[PDB]
C-alpha cells in the first residue's frame, strides 16, 4: 500500500513490513473461534527503525510469518515514468543501409533483447554483426542469434525459473507482458520436449511477432499502449514487468531472477487448463 | 541474400528460399497502409531443414509465394 | 550428430572463441575413455547374430501371442522385420561407442520414434526385451569399464523407447 | 552458475588469498572421488524414466483424489503436467549431484516453484511427497548397480538425499 | 556437424553395415595420436594473437595500396573488419584441426565467402594470400614449442597445411 | 563461471535433456587432468612473492622511463600499485587451474579489461611483460603436463590483454 | 473450449470486429443441428452402464492375455480402472454432443494422452476395441442424423488415440 | 483463400457486372448437393488415420529400398516425415473438397513441393506413387458408408479424384 | 553520413512524414553556422604541414624513448607513417567543418579505432599530444567562433581516442 511519510517525527527511517496475518495477531471481538478478517489476510504496517526488530518478532513469534520488508522511500515511489515507451520509438534497417545505420540497430537491439542489462565489448558478437551490414541477416534473425546466445542464456534463462525465463522473453521478443496462465503453460511444455532453440523460435515465428516489427524492425515496447486480443490487467502487469528507465532485468543482484508478475495475477485474466 | 557464411550456428543441411513479398511479411512502420519494400520485392533467406517447414508453412498463410527454393550450399 | 568433439567446438564456436584449454580437457576425456569404448564395440560388434537371435527369440516367449495367425509375430516377414530391426539398434550402439557420443544413436534411432512406432503399432515394450535380454547376454561377454560404457548406451535407448 | 570448485574459488577471492593447503586438500580429495560420483549421476540418468514412473504411481495409490475427477491430476492435461515437472525437478537434481553444490538446483529449479504450486491450486504438500517417493527409488539404484566395483558410497547417497530435500523443502 | 569418427561411422551406415575391423584400426591410431593432435591445437590458440598480428603486419608492408586512400583496407572501419576476418578463418581452421575433418571449416566458414568478398569489392588474391602468410607464422610455432616432449609433428603438420590450402583456395 | 563441469551442466540444461554419457566422459577428461593441474597450482601459490617482485622489477628494465619522475612508474604509490596488480593477475592464474577453466581468469580479469586500461591508462604492454617474465621463471620450477597447463592460462591472458 | 459458438466469437474478437452476418449464420448451423445431437447425448446417457460393460468385456476377448496374472487386465483395481476409463470417454462425448463442439473432448481427454498413455504403459489398442464395440452398438439404438453424430465424435477419439 | 461461391463472384467483378442468371444455377445446384459433399469430407476425417495407415504399408511392401539404408524413408527421422507429408497433402485435399475449389490445395500445399522434393533427393515418383494408393483407399470410405441415406455421390467422387490427380502431377 | 542536413531528413524519412517547420529550423542553424565553419577550414588546410611537422617533432619531445632503435618511432619508415596518420586526423577534420557535422570523422576514423590502435600496438597517447599540440597553434590563427568550431571537432577526436 501508499505509505504517507518517508520518516517518524523524531527522525527514523520507516520501514513497510507486510505478514500473514494469523488469528492471534488480530481478531474479531466475537463470541466463537477467533479469526481475522479476510480482507486482511496479508497486513502491512510501517514501523520506524527503532521498532522493527521489536515488531518482528512478535509477529514471527506468533504464526504469522513476513512476506517482506521494503524501505518507505522506495515503496512511495511513483509508479514509472511511461514516457519513453509510450511511443517506443521504432528502428528500421532499410537495405543499402549506411554504415551508421547499421550501428544504430544494433545498439537498439542489444537494448531491447537484453534489457537496460549491459553488454559488454568481449561480450559483444562480431559474427552475427558482420552478417548484418553485408545483408544475409534480417534484423528478426540477429534477434533470434541473440536469444540463440549463450549471454542470453546466461542472464535470463540459466539463472531464473522457466516461469519467469517465458514472461522475460516476452517482453523482450514482444514489448507485451504475458497474457493468462495459458501462455505460460504452452510456453514450458515446448521447452520439454522441443528444447531451448524451439522456445525461442516460436515467439520470433509467431504471427505478432510478424504483425508488429515482422522484418527488418528492432522489437519494440508495444505493451503500455492497448493491443488487440490483450487482457486489461496485461496493462498493469506490464508496469511490473518494467520498472522505470535504468532498471534492468539481472540476474547480478540479490536473489537476481524472480518473478515480476505473481503466478495468481495471471490466473485472474483467464482460467481453464 | 546471399549467404556470406552458414547463416544459423545451429547445424542442419540449409537451403536459400526466396520468396516474393506481401506487405505483411514485412510492413514498414510507416503512417498509412503498410508498404513492403520496393528494393527486395523478393527476399531470399537461408533456412536449416528444422525451420523450413514452420518457414514455409508461415510464409504460405501470407500472401507472398515460394518463387523458387534452392539448396544454401 | 552430437559427440564430445563436436559440442564444444559448437560450445566455442557460439560465443566466438578459439578452443581455450576448458574444451580440450573435455576432448581429452572423450580420447581417454575411447580405449574401453572401442573394446566394447569390438566384442558386440563379432557376438551380432548371436544377440539378435537370442533377442528376437525371447520377446516370443515373453509375448507368445504374438505368434499366433493374425497377430504381428506371425508369418516370416514380419519375423524377418523383426530380426532386421533389432540388427540396427545393434549396429547403432556400436556406433555410438566408436563415435564417443550419443549423436549416431539419437539421429537414426530416436528422432522420430513415438510416430513411426505410433502409426505402424509397433509396441515399445518389445524392443525393450529385445534390449534388456541382449544387456544381459554382453553382460558375460565384457567387464569392468568396457562393460559399462556398453550399458550406458543400451540403456539410454530404453530409456527414448519408454 | 556455480559448482564445489567455483565456489571455494569464491570465497577465497574475497579474503583476497592464495588457496589454503587445507582448502586444497579438500579439492585434492573431491578429486578422488570422481569415478564414484560419476557412477551415481550414471545410475539415476540411466533409470530415469522408472524412477519417475515407480513415485507416480505409488503417488496415485496414496493420494486417490488428485486421480479424481476435480482432483489436480485429473483430467489427462493434468496429470500430464505433473507428470512433466516430476522429471524437471529430478533433472535439476542429477544435474546438482554432478556440480557437487545445490546452486544450480536452487536458481533454476527451486526459486519461486512453491508460489506457482499456490497460485494455480496445486497442492504443495503432495509434490514434496512426490519429490520424496522419487528420491527413496532413486537412491535405490544409486546404490545398488551391477558391474560396478563394490565399495562405499554411503557419502554420495547422503549429498544426494540432501538435494532431494532442499527440494522438498523448499516446494512445500 | 562432421568429424573424423561421425564420417566413418556415416559411410558405414549407408552400406548398411558394422564397422569394418580394418576401419575400425583407422580410429583405434587416430586416437593414439590424439595428445600430439591436442598440443598442436593448443600451440595455435596460444599464440592466436601474435600470428595474426604477424601475417598482417607483413600482408601490408607487401601490398601498400591497401591501406592507401582509395585502397580496400583503408579506413579504420574497414582496416578492422579486414582484421577479424582474419582471425575468424583461423578459429575455424583450428576447430577442423581438432575435429581431424575439413567438414566443419568447409560448412561454416567457406561457404559464400568467396562471393560475400566478391560482392563487396574485397581483392579475393589478398585475402587468400594473408591466409598463407598465417599458414606459415601458425606452422611456426606448432612445429617449435616449449615444454613438449620431442618427437615427429610431421602428419598434423601436413594436415594442418591441407586445411589452410582449403581456405586460400575457396576463397581465391 | 565457466569451467568444464558447469558447461557441459548447461549445455544439458538448455536442451532440456539428462546428463547422458556425453557430458560425462567430458567431465571425467577434467577430473583426470586435475591432477597435474593441482600441482602446478602448489608450484605457484609458493613462488608467489619471488615470482612477482622479478616481474616487476624487469617490466622497469623493459621500459625504464617509467621510474621517471612524472611517469606512472614512478613514486612508491604506484609500485604497491603495480605489485598488486600482478599478484591478482596471479592469484587467479591458480584459481583458473584449480577450477579446471578459464572461467575464474574471464570473470575477474578479462571482462572489462579494455575499458578499465584505457581510463586509467594503463598501458597492456607492461602487464604483458610481467607474464613473459614469470613465464619463463615458471619454466623452470614446472614440468610435463604440470607446465604444459600453466603455461596455457598464463598465455590465455596474453591473448586478452592484447 | 473449442465449441462453434466460442470460434467465431474467438475470430470476431481477433479481428476487432463486431459479430457480422458471416458469424451468425455459423452460430445457426450449430443450433439446428443441435436437435439431432441432444436426441444422441439422450440415448448414450441412458444405455451408458450397458455399453461400459460391453466395451470392457470385448476388450478382454480381444486381448485374452490381459486376465492372465502378472498381466494388466487382472486383478480387480485393474479392471476397475478400466471401466472407469471408457466410463470417462463416453462421458465427454455426450458432453460434446451437447456442447456442439469437440472441445470437451479436446481438453478433458486428448491433451496430454500420449504422455500419459506412454507413462503407465496404456497401450491405445485397447482403448480403440473398447470404442468400436460402442459404436457397433450405438450403430443399433440410434438412426439417421442423430447416428451420424455419435459416430463423428466416437471417431474423432479413435483418430486421436491412434 | 478461395472457394466456389468466392470465384464466381471474382469472375463476375471484372466484367463489372451482377451475376449471370446462369452463373446462379450453378450455385443454386452447388447448394443442393452440400449435404451429399458434406458427408464425403466427413468420411474421410472419420477415416483419416487409417487412409494413411493403411496406403503407408502398402507403399513399402512395393518399394522396399525406400525403407533400407541409403533409402529415402530411412532411418526414422525421414520415415516419420514421410508419412507427415502424406498426411498434410490428404487434409488439403479434404479442404479443398469441402470449398469447392482446388485453389487452397495448390497454393499453400501443392506450390513448390516438387522442387523441395528434388533438393533434397526424395524421388517424386514414388511420393507421387502414395497420394493414388491415398487416393483409392479415401474413395473406397467415402463411397461405401453405412448410415447414410443411399443416393448418388459419383460427382463428388469424381471431383474428390481430381484433387487427388493434380497432386500427383504437380508433385510428380 | 551523420551532418545536420542527413539526419533531419532521416528522422522525417523513418516517421514516414513530410520535412515541417521544425526540421527546417535546425537545417536554419547549420548553414548560419557555416560561414564560421568554412574559415576555419580554409585557416586548417593552408597550415596543414606546418602543423603536422610541429606536432609529429612534439610526440617526439614528449616521449623521446621513441626514436630510440628498437622502438617504435626509430627509423623513417615509421615517421613517415606517423606523419600520415595526423595528415590524415587533420584532413578528415576539416572534411567535418564543411559537412557541418561529425560524420566524416565517425566513419573514416572512430569506428574501428581500438582494435586497429591495439593490433598495431599504436598507443592513444601519442595521436592525443599530437592534436594536443596542433591545438594550441590553432589557437593562434583563427579567433572567435571560427576558432570555437575548430576546437569543438579537434577535441571530439581526443575524446574518442581517450
Ligand atoms: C467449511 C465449509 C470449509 C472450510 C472452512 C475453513 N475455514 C478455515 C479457516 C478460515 N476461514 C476463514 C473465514 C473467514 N474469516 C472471516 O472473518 C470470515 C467472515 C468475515 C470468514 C468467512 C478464515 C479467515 C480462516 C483462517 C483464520 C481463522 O481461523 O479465522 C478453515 C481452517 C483452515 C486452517 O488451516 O486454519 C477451514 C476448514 N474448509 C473446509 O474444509 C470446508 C470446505
Ligand atoms: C559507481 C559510481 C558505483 C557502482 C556502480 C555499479 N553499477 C552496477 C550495475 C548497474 N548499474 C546500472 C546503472 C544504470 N542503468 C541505467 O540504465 C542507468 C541510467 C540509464 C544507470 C546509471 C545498471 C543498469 C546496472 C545493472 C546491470 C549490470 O550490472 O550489468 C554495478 C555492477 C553490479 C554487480 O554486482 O555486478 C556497479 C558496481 N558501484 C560501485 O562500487 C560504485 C559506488
Ligand atoms: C520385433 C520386436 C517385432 C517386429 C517388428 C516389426 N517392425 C515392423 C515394421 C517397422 N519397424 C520399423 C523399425 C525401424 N525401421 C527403421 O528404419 C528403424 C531405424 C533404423 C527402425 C527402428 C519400421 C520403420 C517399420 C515400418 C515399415 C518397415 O518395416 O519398413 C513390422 C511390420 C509391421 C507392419 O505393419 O508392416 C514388424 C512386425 N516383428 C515381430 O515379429 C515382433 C513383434
Ligand atoms: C505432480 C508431481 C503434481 C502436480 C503438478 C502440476 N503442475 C502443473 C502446472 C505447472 N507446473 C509448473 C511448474 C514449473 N515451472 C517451471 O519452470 C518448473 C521448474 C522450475 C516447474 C516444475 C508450471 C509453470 C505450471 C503451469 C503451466 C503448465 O501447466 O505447464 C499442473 C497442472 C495444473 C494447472 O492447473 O495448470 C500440475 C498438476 N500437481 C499434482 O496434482 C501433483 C501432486
Ligand atoms: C557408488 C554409487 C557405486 C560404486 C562406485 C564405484 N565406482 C568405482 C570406480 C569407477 N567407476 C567408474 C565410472 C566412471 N568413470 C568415468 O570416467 C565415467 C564416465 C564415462 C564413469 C561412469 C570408473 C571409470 C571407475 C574406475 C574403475 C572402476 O570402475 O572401478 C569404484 C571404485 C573406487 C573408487 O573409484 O574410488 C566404486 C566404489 N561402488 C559402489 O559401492 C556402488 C555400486
Ligand atoms: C583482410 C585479410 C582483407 C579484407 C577483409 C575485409 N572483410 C570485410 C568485410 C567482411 N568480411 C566478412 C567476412 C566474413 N563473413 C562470413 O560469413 C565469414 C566467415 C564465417 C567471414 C570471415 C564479412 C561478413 C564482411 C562484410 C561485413 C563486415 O562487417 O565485415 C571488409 C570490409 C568491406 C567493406 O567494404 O566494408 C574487409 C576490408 N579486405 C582487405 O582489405 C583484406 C585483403
Ligand atoms: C607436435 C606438434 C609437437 C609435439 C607433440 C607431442 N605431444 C606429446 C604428448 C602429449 N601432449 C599432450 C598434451 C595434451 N593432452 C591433453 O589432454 C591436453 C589438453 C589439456 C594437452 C595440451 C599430452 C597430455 C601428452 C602425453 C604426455 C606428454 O606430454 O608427452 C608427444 C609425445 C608422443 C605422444 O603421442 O604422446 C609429442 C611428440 N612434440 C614435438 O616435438 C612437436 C613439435
Ligand atoms: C604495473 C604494470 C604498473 C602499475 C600499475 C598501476 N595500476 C594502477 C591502477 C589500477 N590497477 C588496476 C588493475 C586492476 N584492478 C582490478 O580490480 C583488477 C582485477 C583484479 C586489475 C587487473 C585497477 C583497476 C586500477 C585502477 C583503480 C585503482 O586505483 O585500483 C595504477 C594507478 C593509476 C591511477 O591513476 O589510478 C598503477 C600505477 N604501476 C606502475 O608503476 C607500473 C607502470
Ligand atoms: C482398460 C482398457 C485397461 C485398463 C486401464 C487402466 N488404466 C489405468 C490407469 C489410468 N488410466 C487413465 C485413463 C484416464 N484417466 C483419466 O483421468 C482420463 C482422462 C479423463 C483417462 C483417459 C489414467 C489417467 C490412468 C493413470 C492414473 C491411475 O492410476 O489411474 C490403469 C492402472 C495403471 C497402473 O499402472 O496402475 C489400468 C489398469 N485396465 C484393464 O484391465 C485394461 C487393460
Ligand atoms: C513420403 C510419402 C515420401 C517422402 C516424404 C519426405 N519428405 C521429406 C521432407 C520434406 N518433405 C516436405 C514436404 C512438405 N513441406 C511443406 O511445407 C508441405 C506442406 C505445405 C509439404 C508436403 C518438406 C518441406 C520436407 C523438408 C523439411 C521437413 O521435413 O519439414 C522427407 C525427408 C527428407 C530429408 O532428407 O530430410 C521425406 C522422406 N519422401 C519419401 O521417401 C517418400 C516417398
Ligand atoms: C455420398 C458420398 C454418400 C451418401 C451421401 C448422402 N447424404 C445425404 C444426406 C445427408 N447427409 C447429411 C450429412 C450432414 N449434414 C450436416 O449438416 C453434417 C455435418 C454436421 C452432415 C455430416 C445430411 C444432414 C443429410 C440430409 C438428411 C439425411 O442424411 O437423411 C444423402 C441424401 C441426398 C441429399 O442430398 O440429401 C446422400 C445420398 N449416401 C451414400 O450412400 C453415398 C455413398
Ligand atoms: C605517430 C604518433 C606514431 C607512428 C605511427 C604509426 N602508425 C602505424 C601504423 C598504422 N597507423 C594507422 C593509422 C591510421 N591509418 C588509417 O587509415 C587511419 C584512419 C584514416 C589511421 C588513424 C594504421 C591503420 C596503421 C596500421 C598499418 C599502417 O601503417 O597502415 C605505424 C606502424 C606500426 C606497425 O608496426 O605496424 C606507426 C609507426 N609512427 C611514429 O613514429 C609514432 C610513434
Amino acid at each position: 500500500m501508499n505509505v504517507l511519510t518517508t520518516s517518524s517525527q523524531r527522525g527514523g527511517k520507516l520501514f513497510k513490513v507486510t505478514m500473514t496475518l494469523s488469528p492471534a495477531l488480530s481478531h474479531h471481538p466475537w463470541p466463537s473461534l477467533d479469526t481475522y478478517e479476510p480482507s486482511q489476510n496479508s497486513y502491512s504496517v510501517v514501523v520506524p527503525l527503532d521498532r522493527l526488530l521489536a515488531e518482528m518478532t512478535y509477529i514471527k513469534n506468533k504464526g504469522g510469518r513476513v512476506l517482506d520488508i521494503s524501505p518507505a522511500d522506495l515503496e512511495a515511489l511513483g509508479p514509472p515514468d511511461i514516457s519513453s515507451v509510450a511511443i517506443p520509438l521504432k528502428v528500421e534497417l532499410w537495405a543499402k543501409a549506411d554504415v551508421s545505420d547499421v550501428q544504430a540497430a544494433i545498439v537498439a537491439a542489444y537494448k531491447q533483447i537484453f534489457g537496460n542489462t549491459y553488454v559488454l565489448e568481449s561480450e559483444r558478437l562480431t559474427s552475427a554483426e558482420s552478417l548484418l551490414r553485408n545483408g544475409s541477416i534480417s534484423v528478426r534473425e540477429f534477434v533470434r542469434l541473440l536469444a540463440k546466445s549463450e549471454l542470453y542464456k546466461e542472464r535470463f534463462f540459466f539463472c531464473t525459473s522457466n516461469n519467469r525465463f517465458t514472461e522475460l522473453n516476452f517482453k523482450h521478443f514482444l514489448g507485451r507482458a504475458p497474457y493468462n496462465q495459458s501462455e505460460i503453460a504452452a510456453h514450458l511444455d515446448r521447452y520439454q520436449t522441443f528444447g531451448y532453440d524451439a522456445e525461442i523460435d516460436s515467439y520470433i515465428d509467431s504471427d505478432e511477432y510478424i504483425q508488429a516489427f515482422g522484418e527488418n524492425v528492432v522489437p519494440y515496447y508495444r505493451g503500455f499502449k492497448s493491443q488487440s486480443g490483450q487482457t486489461v490487467e496485461s496493462f498493469n502487469r506490464m508496469f511490473k514487468l518494467y520498472r522505470g528507465d535504468a532498471g534492468s532485468d539481472t540476474n547480478l543482484n540479490l536473489q537476481g531472477q524472480k518473478r515480476r508478475v505473481d503466478p495468481k495475477n495471471l490466473l485472474r485474466s483467464g482460467r481453464g487448463i | 541474400s546471399v549467404l556470406t557464411g552458414d547463416n544459423q550456428q545451429r547445424g542442419s543441411k540449409l537451403f536459400k528460399i526466396t520468396i516474393a513479398l506481401s506487405p505483411t511479411l514485412a510492413h514498414h512502420p510507416w503512417p498509412g497502409l503498410d508498404t513492403h519494400e520496393p528494393s527486395q520485392s523478393s527476399y531470399s533467406t537461408i533456412v536449416s531443414l528444422e525451420r523450413l517447414l514452420p518457414e514455409m508453412t508461415r510464409i504460405k498463410r501470407n500472401g507472398g509465394r515460394i518463387l523458387e527454393i534452392t539448396e544454401g550450399e | 550428430m552430437k559427440t564430445v568433439i563436436t559440442e564444444v567446438i559448437a560450445s566455442a564456436d557460439s560465443q566466438g572463441r578459439f578452443l581455450n584449454n576448458t574444451e580440450l580437457q573435455a576432448a581429452n576425456g572423450r580420447f581417454q575413455r575411447a580405449t574401453a569404448s572401442m573394446e566394447a564395440a569390438r566384442a558386440l560388434t563379432s557376438n551380432a547374430d548371436s544377440l539378435v537371435k537370442g533377442a528376437v527369440q525371447e520377446v516370443y516367449n515373453k509375448f507368445p501371442y504374438l505368434t499366433q495367425p493374425g497377430q504381428m509375430g506371425y508369418g516370416d516377414t514380419n519375423q524377418a522385420k523383426c530380426a532386421r530391426d533389432i540388427s540396427h539398434y545393434l549396429r547403432f550402439i556400436t556406433y555410438s561407442l566408436v563415435a564417443g557420443g550419443t549423436g549416431p544413436l539419437d539421429d537414426y534411432i530416436v528422432a522420430g520414434l513415438r510416430e513411426v512406432n505410433r502409426t505402424f503399432n509397433l509396441s515399445p515394450s518389445w524392443y525393450i526385451e529385445a534390449l534388456k535380454h541382449i544387456k544381459g547376454k554382453v553382460g558375460s561377454q565384457l567387464s569392468g569399464q568396457p562393460l559399462t560404457e556398453a550399458n550406458a548406451y543400451i540403456d539410454y535407448c530404453i530409456n527414448a523407447l519408454s | 552458475m556455480q559448482d564445489a570448485f567455483t565456489k571455494a574459488i569464491v570465497a577465497a577471492d574475497l579474503r583476497g588469498s592464495f588457496l589454503s593447503e587445507q582448502e586444497l586438500n579438500q579439492l585434492t580429495n573431491l578429486v578422488k572421488e570422481s569415478n564414484k560420483r560419476l557412477d551415481a549421476v550414471n545410475a539415476i540418468t540411466g533409470n530415469a524414466a522408472e524412477i519417475i514412473s515407480d513415485a507416480a504411481h505409488k503417488l496415485f495409490a496414496e493420494q486417490t483424489d488428485l486421480i479424481r475427477p476435480g482432483g489436480n491430476a485429473y483430467p489427462n492435461r493434468r496429470m500430464a503436467a505433473c507428470l512433466r515437472d516430476m522429471e524437471i525437478i529430478l533433472r535439476y537434481v542429477s544435474y546438482a549431484l554432478l556440480a557437487g553444490d545445490a546452486s544450480v538446483l536452487e536458481d533454476r529449479c527451486l526459486n519461486g516453484l512453491k508460489e506457482t504450486y499456490v497460485a494455480l491450486g496445486t497442492p504443495t504438500r503432495s509434490v514434496a511427497r512426490a519429490v520424496q517417493l522419487m528420491k527413496e527409488t532413486a537412491i535405490g539404484y544409486v546404490n545398488s548397480p551391477s558391474g560396478v566395483t563394490r565399495g562405499d558410497c554411503s557419502a554420495l547417497v547422503n549429498e544426494a538425499a540432501t538435494y532431494f530435500d532442499k527440494a522438498a523443502a523448499s516446494i512445500a
